[PDB]
């Protein structure tokens, strides 16, 4: 005639507090899930349009203009445009093609390094969740039996009735514990084999993109 | 030649699932002489 | 066969739902591995006969025609036919011999790491059910070891069949979670392995072809 | 960037739990809980 | 508890004692160097942002050289800055073309940007350490604890609560001290990482803009 | 050992002796490709001293050039040696620049380097591999053979220890052969590896100084 | 009435020569610590007095002729003799700036890699330890086991006292193994930190070694 919840609202304060530190790392996991989530999916709608945008055969400065009219270019379309944009600037200069390709390759790894760090936001967060709640709610389990046992461990001899209950808040905390680290762990697992992809296309198209340039700018 | 994969610095813990196990144990060993029949 | 069948049913509804989701992962890790040895197997059988074809002593401009035939072709001549159309597409142009080098190396490069990361499709779904599932298993244990003591803690005398379907949760849980966290690890190791061997024997090759074509260009 | 170490880079293994001393601790608890359940 | 527990550290076996003294030992260096390291990232933070509004405040490159002349005291981007842009006034004391110019001004700007950032993840390492080995000491603890509770149950002819106490309390106290002393170094350790590899992109950005500000003067 | 052992592995449950047999096989070629991989990693590590001592023996380098042509089982870095320096002056006789003969010598070099590195460490993924398979498969070997020995008192008899002990002490002996024969797997391949990393290093350090030298000798 | 000791000697032979070879080990390890941690604090210790002399601002061909007279020449003075020798061999015949920087890179890069190396002797040993000493008293605690089973399988009645000093001997085994990891580890993952400070120090040294030369020779 016990219920979870009825090992939930009564216990001692420290498994209380292990737990709802717990509940509280679910949460939050949780919500960094589903906001990372719909940013993944935003990238790669807009990685993939720029793609078909710009393999269509259209002349680069239009690509250019194109980027120029938008305001709310954030991924390939803002980078890309950083890049040309820098590059047209060393046009309207006068300086050999050889260092302006590597101010190109320059400030695209620096868009790069930027648009993915503003990516991946919480991801070490995942990590860090994922790698200590089982260990914070072991160490509830272990002050909750350490409890009970030193309540029970004089009076008289005690029965089952007398120390089951106690265990089963104690174990509670691992439970918990678990319990919010499986979504962190397969979170991390899987967005950061997504952000893997994602940095390797953004990279094939940087050095498509220079081979490019580098092969229109010779003549 | 290289591949083009950013290597990631966090890392993750193995899961205690060894202490988990020898507190079940602790709690098995601490429960066997208190039942009877 | 049908005790184990037995016991898997009549169990707690979360325990059950633990051992339905490790079933499932373990069939679709064997799966997996399944599909992947074999594109594995095909990629080094392709790779060898091309190879074989390539060093037979053959003329380039063959080569590339051959190339330009087969429209099912994939891996090396896929990748040889990429990096040498864009040394043509810069022979064409008189672009001078190291920018020509330089922009074949490029090509073969990005054709290589495209081609090895469309080589590893699920393997990252190996590595996140390899690092996973004793999360699962763990807290299946946990679960069946809280529901014993919940029902030892409320019938008194407690006799064996009050005990028996919590550690019977516990010992199928930790088991199916052994049997589908190993062949996932091992086969993601081994895999690995294999496509490291892969990928250095293709830059072997594509570095061997920059070599040839150099020597071939001087003059 | 530039003065980087010689050597060949070194690839790590996703490191697997072991389950052998699990079962090993398995064990342990049947035996010690089996003399007192059994009779 | 917190009366019981002492004594409950007391009469254990000696060797799980030396186990619990050096996890609490662990413990203690990993909060000192947690607070340390804390310290010297937010001062490094103010540092930054004071000498990124006081260059683009919209002075001129010899005045702010001056400032980094006087300021004895100075540390972070203003001595990167301080080493940097002295190396270009040491190749135009001589005559010298600003391609090796911007040349040897970047490579001592990144000179510098390793060295400070070197000096700044001063024991992060320690912290990694403690974090990923105490879970194992703590794990040695409680097997010697358990032992021990073995021992005395093979020595009393008769099963006791009395008898497996002590053996399990000291491997559960074991196991405690180790999740205790492990799970703030992780945490720190993943948080000063991140914040250190921010740090780091901001001073390579700030090294690339300023190697593009010399050029743009050096042309002009 | 003792007899008993002998009488635990002489009869068991099939598949059981199955794993056991599988085991036993692995551990032997384990072994037998360690001893391989050893003489080849001495035999290498002794031609590549001797060659570095000939080489930095004051030697004139188109007399080496000689002796590696008349050598006939010319190997390891005698081979690196007699491929880099070929192509150099392939691309010497047609008309080329300096820096592209460089730059071709250093990629011939560094794909004879691969070559030889991959060659040498024949087995060593196998040595990966059995490290890593060899415990796993006698873990299940006991656990089937601890799952036989319960079904085969589900008729119940009784499940009392005293009884289903025997059944257990066979099943222990897969995974006692299975981590038997990983430790001198793992082992190895860490030993084999460390050595691999030497011997790779070396061959690149002196890959490296090569190209110093003919770089040195091309300005004249 | 058991003392610890009295369980080593009262032991099965297997298990005792398995404690044996991990007690061997882990005074190998500690040998090892000794041995790495002297050759670092020399290390250091000749870094700082060298760096602390060639800034002192004594000229370059002073320090040269000093370090050429040295016969010890231990660590990075080597470094810096290597280094300049090759730019004196350059410079003795006629050579462009750039070609004369780019060969003292070249050499400084070989020296430091060489020299770094020959200074982490024994690391790979302290890794093997570490990795493989708890398996070994895996090995211990599985033939423990084994051998308490055996002696179970004759007793007429079992009890706790016939089974604890079998467990006692299988647990014994595991904590060896422990004790034998943890300096292994440790030491392991401290050492590789301090090779890895070091070598980014004697990098930033010779990048400041190449910026002097580069300034002297531009002249």
């Amino acid at each position: 005639t016990l219920h979870i919840s009825d090992l939930i609202l009564q216990a001692s304060p420290v498994v209380q507090l292990v737990m709802l530190i717990l509940l509280l790392a679910s949460i939050f996991s949780w919500y960094l899930i589903a906001k990372l989530h719909m940013s993944y999916k935003k990238a790669r709608q807009d990685d993939e349009h720029f793609q078909k945008m710009f393999w269509s055969g259209a002349e680069l400065n239009t690509l250019y203009n194109n980027a120029q009219l938008n305001s709310k270019r954030s991924g390939l379309e803002d980078i890309f445009y950083q890049g040309l944009s820098e590059f047209f600037k060393l046009k309207k200069r006068q300086a050999p093609t050889s260092q302006m390709i590597e101010g190109t390759e320059r400030i695209l790894r620096v868009g790069l390094s930027r648009d993915q760090g503003s990516l991946e936001y919480g991801l070490g967060t995942l990590a860090s969740i994922g790698s200590v709640a089982p260990y914070i709610g072991l160490f509830g389990t272990v002050w909750g039996i350490m409890n009970a046992f030193i309540g029970l461990a004089a009076v008289d001899q005690v029965t089952l009735a007398t120390v089951a209950p106690g265990i089963a808040e104690a174990l509670i905390a691992t439970a918990i514990g678990l319990f919010a680290a499986i979504p962190a762990v397969l979170a991390f697992n899987h967005f950061t084999a997504k952000s893997e992809s994602v940095y390797s296309d953004r990279a094939l198209f940087a050095e498509e993109m220079i081979a490019l340039l580098q092969r229109q700018s010779v003549g | 030649f290289e591949r083009i994969k950013k290597p990631l610095k966090s890392d993750m813990n193995v899961v205690p699932y060894i202490d988990v196990m020898l507190v079940l144990l602790v709690i098995f060993m601490v429960t066997a002489p208190m039942i009877t029949s």
